[PDB]
């Protein structure tokens, strides 16, 4: 009765975990394009612009 | 010292940058706009002598 | 600020040392010519940016189809009499429907 | 009100001679350059501080 209990809580614990993770994961993927177009923006507004030596 | 500590550290770095691009062509300015609007009047005097054809 | 009157002369010095190596048609030249390879090197990273654009289309389009599997998974289990397998489906379906709509707003 | 005397003295003979080394065409294009690059890394310093307003 103990154990039966007791495995639902690790169970449903571990699930809301791996939900967590996806979540980490789908964040990264899209995260990275983000710091591609910031990274792409400010070589723009350098060439085109430039003062000073 | 977890995981996440160091993912929503990284997360808040990536924004920063997105934040920092794009203010840095806010106070650059830009001229494409104003171009732009003499592409569409340039195209507007030749619908005229297209619709002729 | 004695140092500065200082620190500004030693570099007014070079300035105008460099100026004398510039030579007027090859230095214009030479800045022609960087500027067209920095340019080019300049479009491979807007294009990889660009990527995105169409692979966040593709990311979506997929989802949403896992989704419309799930439907059809779950119309012959319904009808087969298992009504646990059947809600497994229509639950699955409705976080990839949450993750279809983060999709768009990204792209 | 002595040493304060002599210690003037230092830095006024100094500053005669750095003058002397000051020409004025060169001294004024130095300036101009360094103030463009200043305006460059000011233009910057805003940008960072607007990033956190966004």
């Amino acid at each position: 009765a103990q154990q039966r209990t007791m495995s639902e809580n690790l169970r449903r614990n571990l699930a809301a975990l791996e939900a967590k993770i996806s979540e980490a994961k789908t964040k990264k993927n899209m995260l990275q394009a983000r710091a591609k177009a910031a990274k792409a923006n400010a070589e723009l507004q350098q060439t085109l612009g430039g003062l000073g030596t | 010292s977890s995981a996440t500590s160091a993912f929503e550290r990284m997360e808040n770095k990536v924004l920063d940058m997105e934040a920092t691009s794009q203010a840095a062509g806010e106070l650059a300015g830009f001229g494409i706009e104003n171009q732009f609007a003499q592409l569409e009047a340039s195209s507007g005097v030749e619908d005229e002598l297209a619709a002729l054809k | 600020a004695l140092f500065d009157r200082l620190g500004r002369v030693v570099r007014a010095n070079l300035n105008d040392l460099v100026s004398k190596a510039e030579d007027p048609e090859k230095v214009l030249e030479q800045a022609v010519i960087d500027m067209q390879e920095d340019l080019v090197q300049l479009r491979q990273a807007v294009a990889r940016t660009i990527a995105e654009e169409k692979r966040t289309e593709q990311r979506l389009n997929q989802d949403t189809q896992e989704a419309k599997k799930w439907e059809d998974r779950a119309k012959l289990a319904l009808t087969n009499g298992e009504e646990n397998l059947a809600r497994e489906a229509l639950a699955r379906k409705k976080s990839l429907t949450d993750t279809a709509a983060a999709y768009q707003t990204q792209l």
